[PDB]
């Protein structure tokens, strides 16, 4: 149906390629991994200073 | 080998 | 004895300081790229009229 | 006539309600040839499943669609079912209700997924889904008890009570037959036999089914096995080669009781049986001990019943009695129990109809058949 | 001093404890002259071992006594050992302990016979048997990591978290350079060059060591090779003929990651790394990702680490970081690590005594050595 | 053959 009357929707894969790459990425672990860095460095600030 | 491969 | 027993008062804190610095020296640049990738995809899908 | 189809990690069982034995018992495998075909005009198929795949398994790359209970490929899973109805059973599903089974603590994702592929691809008039563990003791003739369910993919311990499952008390242990077969090969190489590919994975499966057995005392048996050659047995490879194993007969099945041999922190089924019954109520605990049952092809080892009876007795208090029920037909107990359940006159009440599904949608299964 | 001998499938080395370089470097092949002696002027010995054979390899029937890390011919094996100790190392075995190395997952008969030979033929004061891959990690100055050993007969993956390795996650693959040598030649026949005998097999061995390389993108590189030129190199045969090789430079090393070309169902060398690390605990997984070590003469290909890092990156989740360690002198890491272990004072108590061997026979090696 | 044998 699309390839007969909707040429504009012929292939949406190339236009949306970042979504495919982001699918391999686990969101929740990314925030958990990075937010630990803020926790550790803030603990360093009190450790080095006081 | 004995049962399997050549060794 | 000269290192662990002798300096056990502040050894872990010194080790705690060193581990993070090496971690920041390595993971920080790729974390920025990972964040820039996920936000771009969210904007791309929200701004896709074909989809 | 209502179909009773038993999807399993290793074997798939199908038949008819009221029958005493499954009509078709074939492996749950899918095969795709890894070599190009040079002899044309044969009409060679693209995918091969079941006995026919097992027959030509040498030139096929066998894959298990179900691994660790969870179905990892929904496209192949219908094909074995498609072969199940039209080929093995030779019956049109359009005029027969069909019975399938579900696994304990199954994720909610699968449960409509089988539902959405049966009412549409095969449009079965009626459907019902129950626990394979519940049907296990149904074939045993009892309604309250705990099941020692072990198979090819996963193992579950379910303390059933009036046929109603206890979700919190369900314990899942990752010590299945495939693990033992994988453990048999890594210890079989000590004797100079190297089996690595998937086609020969069935070969060791054949060997352990015939030669492996459960030893009552591990420490006594290794000493005797080293001293004498009596325990050694000879097996014949399909190519004609002759193999002999001295102590592997009692060593591979022992890992079911000593998971540290595989390196798993979780301990054996003997304590897991005891662990599960600790979670139940104290007053009902009296009934559960005396109506313990064994099920699945993993529990086929000779001398397995007395060995587990001995071990859990030490774990159990001296006041309590333990009665291990091991019916010799427990291989097909899950299938037979389903045929018993389907044949019931009152079983027509909790049917899910094609019409009712249409207004209710996929979500009806979570509340209708639970 | 204690002697260190590292028997390999094709290449065997020996030296002294504490040394930074093995003393003797000669391949482990014994050949017998098929032709009949005509001249009586020289000795014309019955057999020749090591570098002696390759000098005259045209007229010898070269045989490898060890196959897939298993000593098939014990009669020939002692010829190497006698040659090592008296001709190359020119030392008497009865004054110094000697250490030997083996691949993991070997038959029990392999490593019981060598102990019998050591304590009955050469009468060494002490002995030890140590896994090939674990000693490689010692050379890198680490005790928590996974070692990618790849020689001629065995390609075994072993994770090592502490001073001892995990036996349960040891994955051994019989795909190595010798299989690669068998693979380029059948492909090399496409270009009109025929090599069948074992004498030209070493000629085949030479071209792999010099011109074969790993391509980062197999699909992109083969398309590039379709345009001809910019990749073909000229090699001079010992006869004098010069041969040119096109796409085969990367195709043969590529077979490591796609074993489908060689006809065995096992997954690629990149994939089996992922399987082994899945078998270990979650907490230890983080350390092993950043401590991946390559070893063995197969891993010498240019760019093998870069493509390896890319492949595991796709399979591994992006959260954990992958760092592949490729020391420049990883060719002799197995021997070099053994020199360090031999030089350790703690190891004086893990030696096996001649008197202890007498009391327990050759079966003491299972219990003591690992 | 070009390299090896006569063919
Ligand atoms: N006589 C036997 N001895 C040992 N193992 C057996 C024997 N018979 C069957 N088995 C094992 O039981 C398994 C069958 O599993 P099955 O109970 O069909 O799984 P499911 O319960 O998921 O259908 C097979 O993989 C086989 O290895
Ligand atoms: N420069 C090189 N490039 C590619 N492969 C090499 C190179 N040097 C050696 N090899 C391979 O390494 C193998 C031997 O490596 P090594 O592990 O040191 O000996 P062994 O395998 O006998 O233990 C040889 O078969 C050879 O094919
Ligand atoms: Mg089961
Ligand atoms: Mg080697």
């Amino acid at each position: 149906t699309i390839r007969k009357h909707f040429p504009q929707f012929d292939n949406f894969s190339p236009e949306l390629s970042t979504v495919t790459e982001a699918a391999k990425l686990n969101i929740e672990a990314i925030e958990q991994e990075c937010s630990e860095l803020i926790r550790g460095c803030q603990n360093l600030q009190i450790d080095c200073d006081s | 080998w004995x049962a399997x491969c050549p060794a | 004895v000269r290192l662990i027993v002798d300096l056990g008062g502040y050894w872990n804190q010194r080790m705690n300081a060193l581990k993070v610095k090496n971690i920041i020296e390595t993971n920080y640049e790729n974390l920025v790229r990972q964040t820039k990738l996920i936000g771009r995809a969210a904007l791309e899908l929200r701004d896709s009229k074909v989809f | 006539a209502a179909l009773v189809v038993d999807n399993g990690s290793g074997m798939c069982k199908a038949g008819f309600a009221g029958d005493d034995a499954p009509r078709a018992v074939f492996p749950s495998i899918v095969g795709r040839p890894r070599h190009q075909g040079v002899m044309v005009g044969m009409g060679q198929k693209d995918s091969y499943v079941g006995d026919e795949a097992q027959s030509k398994r040498g030139i096929l790359t066998l894959k298990y669609p179900i691994e660790h209970g969870i179905v990892t490929n929904w496209d192949d899973m219908e094909k074995i079912w498609h072969h199940t109805f039209y080929n093995e059973l030779r019956v049109a599903p359009e005029e027969h209700p069909v019975l399938l089974t579900e696994a304990p603590l199954n994720p909610k994702a699968n449960r409509e997924k089988m539902t959405q592929i049966m009412f549409e691809t095969f449009n079965t008039p009626a459907m019902y889904v129950a626990i394979q563990a519940v049907l296990s003791l149904y074939a045993s003739g009892r309604t309250t008890g705990i099941v020692m369910d072990s198979g090819d993919g996963v193992t579950h311990t379910v303390p059933i009570y009036e046929g109603y499952a206890l979700p919190h008390a369900i314990l899942r242990l990752d010590l299945a037959g495939r693990d033992l077969t994988d453990y048999l090969m890594k210890i079989l190489t000590e004797r100079g036999y190297s089996f690595t590919t998937t086609a020969e994975r069935e070969i060791v499966r054949d060997i352990k089914e015939k030669l492996c057995y459960v030893a009552l005392d591990f420490e006594q048996e290794m000493a005797t096995a080293a001293s004498s050659s009596s325990l050694e047995k000879s097996y014949e490879l399909p190519d004609g080669q002759v193999i002999t194993i001295g102590n592997e007969r009692f060593r591979c099945p022992e890992a079911l009781f000593q998971p540290s041999f595989l390196g798993m922190e979780s301990a054996g089924i003997h304590e897991t049986t005891f662990n599960s019954i600790m979670k139940c109520d104290v007053d009902i605990r009296k009934d559960l001990y005396a109506n313990t049952v064994l099920s699945g092809g993993t529990t086929m080892y000779p001398g397995i019943a007395d060995r587990m009876q001995k071990e859990i007795t030490a774990l159990a208090p001296s006041t309590m009695k333990i009665k291990i029920i091991a019916p010799p037909e427990r291989k097909y107990s899950v299938w037979i129990g389903g045929s018993i359940l389907a044949s019931l006159s009152t079983f027509q009440q909790m049917w899910i109809s094609k019409q009712e599904y249409d207004e209710s949608g996929p979500s009806i299964v979570h509340r209708k058949c639970f």
